[PDB]
């Protein structure tokens, strides 16, 4: 498994794989781990499919009975508040590195990561996952200050295509999304569309 | 919340409990309840109340109930709270056959149902069972019983008794028809349709279930229409 | 009607001060402190000849140095005595020491208020002990004599009468007392007014006595021993 | 995850005739370093009750706390100050009351008896206790008594005349005994706190030890 | 928890001539890895508390807004009584203790430093609930590599300034970037003194790589 | 005796022991809130019932969070006891969300809390209303008001207690919308002052309280200075 | 008569008979002075002994080290008030290593007393308290009541007949900021004497004095020291 | 669950509850007791004689362990209750102590449970007496009697029920040391005491005897009828 | 540790050694293993030392307790099965505790055997500590029913010497008493180092 989410002036932009395996058997090779808490909050998931499943679907009731009672676009931050407040108090049980990330007219677009221990962090950008070690050195050296809303969707694309070819719990397809004021852009780059990069022949 | 409170279980004046005394009342009015207890077995006799045309037979027993293979028992009063204090008693003798691997003998049944009223009308804020109770059935230590039980929790052993609308001068006509240690079954059944006719006949609206033993095995039985109809033309022919 | 912890238009529970007029229908009990020790004297009030004067027990032993005295619903008592004697031996295991009698009181003094009907459970009082305590001991202070009623007050004093004639008994204790009395005098003072309030002959197996000395335990007079004092 | 941890620290108690001593070291370890040079295992209770308290600070804390709090509430439903016995006999319960995740201390209570007497209770991490003349606890607790039974008990030796163990020379002796343990444990060193327990208050002292 | 999963190294402590200096290093790892590099270990509790913590970080932020609740409550009563240094050591210390008594411990090393009533307060509070009071604190690794050079500077001047302090500590800084394979080359640094919390940062240390070429 | 229970409703439909509870809150001191364009105010005329009272003894003004003031009239018992209750959900709420509860809904979760006493006999209704104010740089500046009943609505100028329907028409003079902070004070200083009755009651002290943007969104009394310059305007 | 029965029914005069029911209990109580200076804090209770042989009823008790109090009323509850007044005292001490301030102490006091006056079958703590306290913010005397409702005052008194007392000290809470121990002890004394009867005078068998300052930790005095600070009146 | 405070007290410091439950021990079957030198009667008078009911099941003397027997007046459905309780008790008893109980230790317990059903939430109090008889193991005959209030007595010779005052008064002017001077005479002395209260006195006295180191023996119609013969 | 407990004619002889120890460091040579429930009744320790001393403790409360409840002494078969029931509510918990309790009752001298485990047994002579297997074999050699006052005395002084002399878990001084009618007396409390220059 690998997620990411990047920020950008409007908002977001969240990818990740679609590979669900069980030790070396892929069960399910498109799976879709970029949930929808809100109308334009999102999560992404790795770890534990039922431990982030049932966290994913906890928040969400939380979240969408707040909003009523408070007749108010929740805050991307409260989100991120109710599953760092799942994760810690349940850290010995569940298995979940929850990414949030969404907008909202208070903060604009924000990224959250919520690792496997319940901590919760800002970050421009984040990554998770087990796939997510192959990549350390590429969004560093790639990700600079300013980029575009369309600049972050091939930048995003291609950090977790090259994650995809190195890591075996990663590979499908992958499924990007972009959070703005407007609403959500949802786009899947299958088999050709994902990019490629030259193997060193002899 | 203490001003609503009817207190149920509470002394009077003269020391007597009143939703009691109001429960015996109620039991006063039921359809009559008669026991008579025999030597090669014991018999329990109550007066059909649902009587109606349209009223549909389904059931085997309408008040006469079976607690276990060698014990049935006859109901009076509230009919729904007679349903409460059946399914007890069955629970009660599933119980102690569970634990003892052997039926349960009359009279610790009969006890153990004794306690359970009498702590309705003791602590818990809570009306009484407003139902009287007959048992009859059959026990290696003392072999046939009859038992009657009341409201209070308060039991006795008879030889025949009787219980509901008009158990006193049922009572009374049994004490000069009964026969101590001389008394048949077949004499018996005679007995309590007289006791039956005086108290009042059709045999639609009565109901009689025998309890005998047959080869080291208990038989409760409820006497068919047939069988029950010769038995009230036998004594119309002594009348 | 009304619930058990019901204020009155004074500023007094009306079940304390109901069973405060319960404590004045008892047998008269007295309590006489000394440096020499402490004295308890209490009427037996036996009803019938057939009933047997030691089965009627009104003055009890709390503990080696502390005695107690009764009046009023007897039954009641029983619940505060046993109390009181499992609070002086939980103190000697905790603290490999004795308990004062002021300490014992206080305990026994905290069930007095400990009652009502709404939020509580089955284990509690439905109503206050109908019952007046006259504690009796010696300790670091020497001799002591607490008295608590069913209010939950405990006082202390030197000569203290409760009962249905405590009336009149203490109007005898004011005249007939001074704080140099030995104990052998507090003991005759004692039967004296005894023997005043009373409606029987008061003889050896009519009353009961006990004394607390700083020397000797709690110890309760024999037959012959009160027979010799009546003389 | 282990909930107890190795502190060091060594605690001495001597009774006398109308006095008490109740010395310790300062230095407080874990592993192989030292956390602090400045750290006292003497506790005043009353002003004739001094607890010494050795093994797991963590629990030497708590329990320190555990039993002030107790002293205070004895206070007000008795009217009246413990006694030393009493607050021995009350350490023992309170042990016992963790008797299946017990307190990694090692409790040495040295004050006066109501005589005016020295009074020194040695205790056990569960509660056993029992008076005694001398006591050493800690991790030099067993290079201690050995001198303490010599030197003050007088055993193992012949024509000896007895003489009465008296606060001048039982100053030096608590002295010495830390200083030749400072030498071979490990865990003591730094400085040397010592609790003089007489009946006009408790007096403190300060001795200077190895600090490495 | 039983299992620390994103750490922060060692914290630094010393007290000088009217206040305490706290640094520590913005880096949560995550194993051997440096996972997040922007994150504040150090907290201000309020006008005379401040507090740094080492071990898991998602321990130290419920600490975090545990203690920020609890002086929000106490101020918003206004009667002039507010949390001491000591008292902020003290409930730390109960809290450290009776988790551990319970077998879930909070896996944190805190180093408290504050300064009330012109005395400057330096405390220590570990996961087992060991808490002590000195002149110059250390966790973590800087117990065997910060701890031996600022207690050398302490026997010789017991007494710093706030310039003498605040260098020593970053002497130590860069001793720790040396030789500690956990730490960051980016730290933070907080001081207390009379007129409140002062952090400082994001700071760097100078080093020397003389020693490569010889 | 359809007015001795809560839970009983009367003939035409009405709860006495919730109207009972109400007229308890009449027969406290006059407590008005005033929103004006960055801020709210508080002033309650606190009735001074003894010398021997140190000044600022029984306050009625609480701060039940750092953004929100609470100004009550009524029992000072169950009042308090309110107060603490707000002080709970707007504590447990940043626990949860992660940030300042909004004013509205700390109302909402009160007012239910208080309208929960008036359904049962096993307890009574509270009998004490109270005013929240406070001020957000995005919410800008809220300030409700929650009866015994447990009705709570939004107002721009408010008033509870003895002569709180002659001390309200008084505020409705005063243009609030287009006012500010530090004008308002005199303001409702001077109300204050008018609706005090000097033949009947005693002697009383003014109690100011004020949020908003000169505070920089936190809820604190008014100074001496500033209070001491708006009781010499209003006298 | 159908409002007076329980604490959970309005009369429909907004008032709870009930509670005030209670607060009567403090008026039939024993007087109790409670002042204070710029440095010490007193408590001056009038011991009263029912019958001519039992011994004075204490009325000031020890909460904590900084802490005294003066009790009216039940004397159970007065217990049970003490009792939980130590207890929030010693969690202070555990846990925050400090002494708990007066008015957080007092505000606890007022929660917990609150509570039964709400509830059903329940009932008010009839008894009047008179909290003698110092901390960071100096000396403090505090005044709960069976309506759970606490005044900070500079000089008070409650029990029977203690309006004499309480008028006496209103013209002298002028000279007690600056009053010194023994002079501040002596006006305690004085506004107490008011409510005893002309015929009976203060001695040393019905007097109990608490006393709590700056360096000087909450203090009791019976008979025998009770002397020193009573000599000196006239 | 009902907690509402059913006893508790009036103006004149009276338990009505208390008093209700003993007048209820007044409309029912009078029961004597009778301590003899080595041997204990319990006699009961038979209210209803019903020739149709069964004796052995409303009997009114019962047995609580191998030393100890009791017999009651007042509600029966409550006796039953109570004697189960104190059934249990005499097995406990057995239990964690290795002897069996004393007379006096069964009636304190009785005496106990009498007593916290009167200063209990949502129960009323037990409206029966007891006469308890037995013997100790140093063989001394012990007759104890407990209320509803929760009092209990040792006495000599007692009754309970309706004429209770009748034969007490009886029992007092006839027992004396030379009228239980043995086994016949203390049985004569229970059927005297019976006689004068209960109507048609012969086949409406059941009574039971128990003497030292024995079991409970409950003498027949035919037993009974030479004793109430032997008296003429 | 070696307790041993022997009933003859004359009561119940009762003796102790007196060391404790904590691994191999000798704690102490002079703790108390014998506990004065009351007047006529006496409690034995061996194994856990806090344990034996908290729930002997907590015995003697008990039976302080039953004394004032039914004004008369409780026996030593009571007391023992109390001590028995105390112990097995905590079985398998790690309790380790070997007492004797002896006493003089209503059926002359008891002995009884309690420990940890589960067991309670009466009998006439007893021994428990890890000393407790060289004792046995001086006791039964030596012991007569019939044996003197003096006799006894020797007899239960010489056995638990020769434990010390072969377990090293056992030395100090051997405190000696004895159970009678009028109650239970202190013989004596002399030193294994001096009883050594006795017996040879």
């Amino acid at each position: 498994t690998t997620i990411m989410a990047v920020q950008f002036n409007g908002g977001v932009v969240l990818g990740a794989d679609s590979r669900t395996t069980t030790g070396s058997y892929i069960a399910n090779r498109v799976t879709d781990k970029l949930t929808p808490i809100h109308d334009h909050i999102f999560c992404c998931r790795s770890g534990s499919a039922a431990d982030t499943q049932a966290v994913a679907d906890a928040v969400t009731y939380q979240l969408g009975f707040h909003s009523i009672e408070l007749n108010e676009p929740p805050l991307v931050h409260t989100a991120a508040s109710l599953f760092k407040e799942m994760c810690y108090r349940y850290r010995e049980d569940l298995m979940a590195g929850i990414i949030i990330a969404g907008w909202d007219p208070q903060e604009g677009g924000q990224v959250y990561s919520v690792p496997m221990g319940g901590m919760m962090v800002r970050q421009s950008f984040a990554i998770g996952g087990s796939g997510s070690s192959y990549i350390y050195g590429y969004v560093d050296a790639t990700y600079r200050e300013g980029m575009t809303k369309d600049e972050c969707l091939q930048f995003t694309a291609n950090a977790l295509a090259l994650a995809m070819e190195r890591d075996g719990s990663s590979g499908g397809v992958i499924r990007l999304a972009a959070i703005q004021e407007s609403g959500v852009e949802r786009q899947v780059l299958l088999g050709d569309q994902i990019p490629k990069f030259t193997i060193a022949t002899l | 919340s203490r001003r609503y409170d009817s207190r149920t279980t509470i002394f009077s004046p003269e020391g007597r409990l009143y939703q009691v005394e109001y429960a015996m009342e109620a039991i006063g009015h039921a359809g009559t309840c008669l026991g008579i207890l025999a030597n090669d077995g014991v018999l329990l006799a109550a007066e059909r109340r649902n009587i109606h045309k349209l009223l549909d037979e389904v059931f085997f027993s309408e008040k006469i109930y079976k607690l276990n293979e060698d014990m049935a028992c006859s109901v009076a009063g509230i009919t729904s709270d007679a349903n409460v204090l059946t399914n007890e008693l069955r629970l009660i003798a599933q119980r102690y056959l569970l634990q003892y691997q052997e039926p349960i003998p009359c009279e610790q049944l009969v006890t153990a149902l004794c306690d359970i009223k009498q702590a309705y009308t003791q602590f818990g804020g809570k009306r009484p069972f407003g139902v009287s109770l007959l048992y009859i059935g059959w026990d290696k230590h003392y072999g046939f019983q009859l038992y009657q039980s009341d409201p209070s929790g308060n039991y006795g052993g008879w030889k025949a008794t009787c219980i509901g609308n008009n158990s006193a001068a049922a009572v009374s006509m049994l004490k000069q028809d009964y026969k101590e240690g001389e008394m048949t079954l077949k004499s018996a059944l005679a007995l309590a349709v007289k006791v039956l006719n005086k108290t009042m006949l059709s045999a639609e609206k009565v109901e009689i279930a025998t309890l005998t033993r047959e080869s080291g095995k208990t038989v409760i039985r409820v006497l068919k229409q047939k069988e029950v109809e010769q038995l009230i033309k036998k004594h119309e022919e002594e009348e | 009607d009304r619930g058990v912890n019901t204020f009155s238009p004074e500023g007094r529970l009306f079940q304390v001060e109901y069973a405060i007029e319960a404590i004045k229908l008892g047998s008269t009990a007295i309590g006489i402190q000394t440096s020499e020790g402490v004295c308890l004297a209490v009427e037996k009030r036996i009803t019938s000849p057939l009933m047997e004067p030691s089965s009627i027990e009104k003055i009890v032993e709390i503990d080696a140095h502390i005695g107690c005295a009764m009046s009023g619903l007897i039954a009641d008592a029983k619940t505060l005595i046993d109390k009181a004697r499992v609070e002086t031996q939980n103190h000697w295991f905790t603290y490999n020491e004795t308990m004062t009698v002021e300490s014992v009181t206080q305990a026994v003094s905290n069930l007095a208020l400990q009652f009502g009907e709404e939020d509580a459970d089955p284990g509690a009082m439905s109503r206050p002990f109908g019952v007046a305590l006259l504690f009796g001991g010696v300790d670091e202070k020497g001799p002591q004599l607490f008295h608590m009623d069913p209010s939950g007050t405990f006082v202390q004093c030197d000569a203290r009468a409760i009962g249905s004639a405590s009336e009149g008994a203490q109007s005898s204790l004011q005249e007939v007392y001074h704080k140099s009395m030995t104990l052998k005098e507090a003991i005759k003072s004692s039967l004296i007014i005894l023997k005043q309030v009373m409606e029987e002959k008061l003889n050896a197996t009519n009353i009961e006595l006990a004394t607390v000395q700083p020397g000797q335990n709690f110890h309760m007079f024999t037959k012959e021993e009160l027979e010799e004092v009546i003389k | 995850f282990s909930p107890y941890a190795f502190n060091g620290g060594t605690v001495l108690a001597i009774a006398g005739e109308d006095f008490s001593i109740v010395a310790s070291d300062t230095r407080l370890s874990e592993g192989f370093s030292i956390h602090t040079r400045d750290s006292p295992k003497c506790y005043k209770l009353t002003d004739k009750t001094v607890i010494g308290c050795s093994g797991f600070h963590g629990d030497c804390l708590t329990l320190t706390k555990i039993i002030e709090a107790r002293l205070k509430m004895y206070k007000h439903s008795n009217n009246k100050a413990m006694t030393t016995g009493a607050i021995a006999a009350m350490l023992s319960t309170i042990l016992y009351s963790r008797r299946f995740f017990p307190y990694y201390v090692y409790n040495i209570i040295g004050g006066l008896d109501e005589e005016g007497k020295g009074a020194v209770y040695s205790f056990d991490p569960v509660g056993s206790y029992q008076r005694d003349s001398f006591k050493a606890g800690g991790s030099a607790s067993a290079m201690l008594q050995p001198l303490l039974d010599n030197q003050v008990g007088f055993k193992n030796m012949q024509n000896v005349e007895h003489v009465p163990l008296t606060l001048d020379r039982a100053m030096r002796l608590v002295k010495d005994v830390f200083i030749s343990a400072a030498e071979r444990d490990v865990y003591t060193g730094d400085a040397l706190r010592i609790c003089i327990v007489t009946k006009e208050g408790i007096r403190e002292e300060t001795v200077p030890l190895r600090k490495d | 928890t039983q299992n620390p999963m994103v750490t922060g190294t060692s914290v630094l402590g010393v007290k000088f001539d009217g206040g305490v200096v706290i640094a520590a290093d913005m880096l949560g790892s995550y194993g051997s890895l440096a996972r997040f590099r922007n994150i504040s270990r150090i907290m201000r509790v309020n006008d005379s508390t401040m507090l740094g913590a080492s071990g898991d970080y998602a321990d130290f932020q419920y600490l975090k807004q545990v203690l920020g609740q609890m002086v929000i409550d106490e101020e918003l009563l206004g009667d002039g009584h507010s949390y001491s240094p000591r008292a902020i050591h003290s409930w730390l210390t109960r809290a450290m203790y009776s988790r551990r008594s319970k077998m879930n411990p909070l896996w944190n090393t805190m180093v408290i430093g504050g300064y009330a009533d012109g005395e400057s307060f330096l405390g220590y509070v570990d996961m087992l609930g060991v808490a002590y009071e000195a002149p110059s604190l250390a966790t973590g690794y800087g117990a065997y590599l910060a701890q031996p050079l600022l207690r050398e500077v302490l026997e010789k001047q017991p007494v710093l300034s706030q310039t003498e302090a605040r260098e020593l500590v970053e002497r130590c800084m860069r001793v720790l970037y040396y030789r500690d394979a956990r730490s960051y080359n980016r730290f933070q640094i907080a001081t207390v003194t009379e007129k409140g919390v002062e952090i400082e940062g994001p700071l760097s240390a100078q080093t020397n790589w003389d020693i490569a070429h010889m | 005796g359809y007015d001795l229970s809560a839970s009983t409703f009367s003939p035409d439909g009405r709860v006495f022991q919730v109207e009972y509870a109400m007229k308890a809150v009449e027969n406290s001191s006059t407590a008005i809130g005033i929103r004006c364009k960055d801020g709210v105010v508080f002033g309650v005329e606190k009735l001074v019932l003894s010398k021997l009272y140190e000044e600022g003894s029984n306050k009625r003004l609480f701060n039940v969070d750092r953004h929100v003031g609470m100004a009550v009239a009524g029992l000072l018992a169950d009042a308090r006891s309110l107060a603490d209750i707000a002080r709970e959900e707007a504590s447990n709420f940043r626990s949860n969300f992660g940030y300042n509860i909004p004013l509205k809904h700390l109302a909402d979760r009160v007012a239910m809390y208080v309208h929960a006493y008036t359904l049962y006999s096993a307890v009574r209704p509270f009998g004490c209303s109270f005013m929240l104010g406070s001020y957000s740089a995005n919410d800008g500046a809220q300030l409700y008001m929650i009866d015994p009943s447990g009705v709570s609505y939004g107002y721009w100028g408010c008033a509870i207690g003895k002569a709180r329907q002659a001390a309200k028409t008084e505020i409705e003079k005063l243009q609030m919308k287009e006012m500010t902070c530090r004008d308002v004070v005199k303001e409702v200083a001077k109300i204050i002052y008018i609706v005090h009755d000097e033949v009947k009651d005693k002697a009383f002290e003014l109690e100011l309280s004020w949020v908003g943007e000169l505070t920089k969104g936190r809820h604190e009394i008014v100074p001496k200075d500033i209070r001491e310059e708006a009781e010499k305007y209003a006298k | 008569n159908q409002y007076d029965n329980d604490v959970t029914v309005w009369s429909p005069q907004g008032r709870i008979h009930q509670i005030e029911y209670a607060m009567e209990a403090v008026k039939q109580g024993s007087a109790t002075v409670g002042l204070k200076s710029k440095t010490h804090a007193v408590l001056v209770a009038l011991k009263r002994a029912q019958s001519e042989l039992a011994a004075h009823q204490k009325k000031i008790l020890h909460v904590d080290n900084h802490i005294g109090i003066s009790i009216a009323g039940l004397t159970a509850d007065a217990r049970l008030l003490c009792n939980f007044m130590r207890q929030e005292c010693l969690d202070s001490r555990f846990v925050f290593d400090r002494p708990l301030p007066v008015s957080r102490l007092v505000s606890l006091i007022g929660s917990k007393t609150q509570i039964p006056t709400q509830r059903y079958g329940r009932r008010p703590y009839g008894v009047g308290l008179l909290i003698a306290g110092y901390d960071d913010m100096g000396p403090h005397i505090f005044q709960t009541c069976p309506s759970a409702n606490y005044f900070d005052c500079r000089a008070m008194s409650i029990g029977a007949r203690s309006q004499s007392a309480r008028t006496y000290l209103e013209r002298h809470m002028s000279e007690f900021m600056e009053c010194n121990l023994d002079e501040l002890v002596k006006h305690g004394l004085r506004a107490l004497r008011e409510t005893l009867p002309a015929e009976q005078d203060l001695t040393t068998k019905n007097v109990s004095i608490g006393i709590v300052g700056k360096d000087l930790e909450f203090t009791i005095y019976d008979d025998d020291d009770v002397s020193p600070f009573l000599d000196g009146l006239e | 669950s009902y907690d509402r405070a059913i006893t508790v007290f009036s103006p004149d410091g009276h338990l009505f509850q208390v008093e209700y439950a003993q007048e209820a021990v007044k409309k029912g079957s009078t029961a004597v007791g009778v301590r003899g030198k080595d041997i204990v009667v319990l006699g009961v008078e038979k209210k209803s004689v019903a020739k149709l009911q069964d004796e052995r099941t409303v009997r009114k003397i019962c047995a609580l362990d191998d030393n100890v027997c009791m017999a009651f007046a007042g509600l029966t459905a409550d006796a039953r209750i109570v004697i189960n309780r104190a059934r249990v008790e005499c097995q406990s008893h057995r239990l964690t102590v290795e002897d069996p109980v004393t007379v006096e230790y069964i009636t304190r317990y009785i005496a106990s449970l009498k007593q916290r059903y009167t200063q209990s939430n949502g129960r009323r109090p037990f409206g029966i007496s007891a006469l308890i008889v037995g013997f100790d193991f140093d063989g001394t005959p012990r007759l104890y009697q407990t209320d509803p209030s929760g009092t209990y007595h040792a006495w000599k010779a007692n009754a309970i029920g309706r004429g209770a005052k009748s034969v007490r008064e009886f029992l007092e002017k006839n027992y004396t040391d030379d009228a239980i001077e043995t086994d016949d005479l203390t049985i004569k002395l229970v059927i005297k005491a019976l006689l004068e209260v209960v109507q048609s006195g012969g086949k409406n006295i059941e009574l039971a005897v128990m003497r030292r180191d024995q079991p409970l023996k409950i003498l027949n119609p035919e037993e009974i009828e030479k004793y109430v013969a032997e008296i003429e | 540790t070696t307790t041993l407990a022997f009933k003859f004619l004359h009561g119940v002889i009762v003796a102790a050694d007196s060391r404790a120890t904590a691994g191999a460091y000798i704690a102490s040579q002079t703790v108390k293993k014998v506990i004065e429930i009351n007047p006529y009744l006496l409690g034995t320790m061996a194994g856990g030392a806090a344990d034996c001393s908290f729930w002997e403790r907590l015995l003697a409360r008990q039976c302080r307790i039953y004394e004032l409840r039914n004004k008369e002494r409780i026996s030593v078969a009571a007391a023992s099965k109390l001590l028995a029931n105390m112990v097995y509510q905590y079985k398998g918990m790690g309790l380790s505790m070997g007492t004797m309790i002896c006493g003089w009752d209503k059926r002359g001298p008891g002995l009884y055997y309690v420990d940890s485990e589960g067991n309670r047994i009466s009998g006439t002579a007893f021994s428990v500590g890890s000393g407790s297997v060289y004792a046995y074999g001086v006791m039964d050699r030596g012991y007569s029913y019939d044996l003197k006052v003096e006799e006894a005395y020797d007899l239960a002084r010489r056995a638990i010497y020769q434990a010390t002399y072969r377990d090293a878990y056992s030395g100090g001084a051997v405190n000696l008493y004895h159970v009678r009618e009028d109650g239970w007396i202190r013989v004596s409390s002399d030193n294994v180092a001096d009883l050594h220059d006795k017996y040879s």
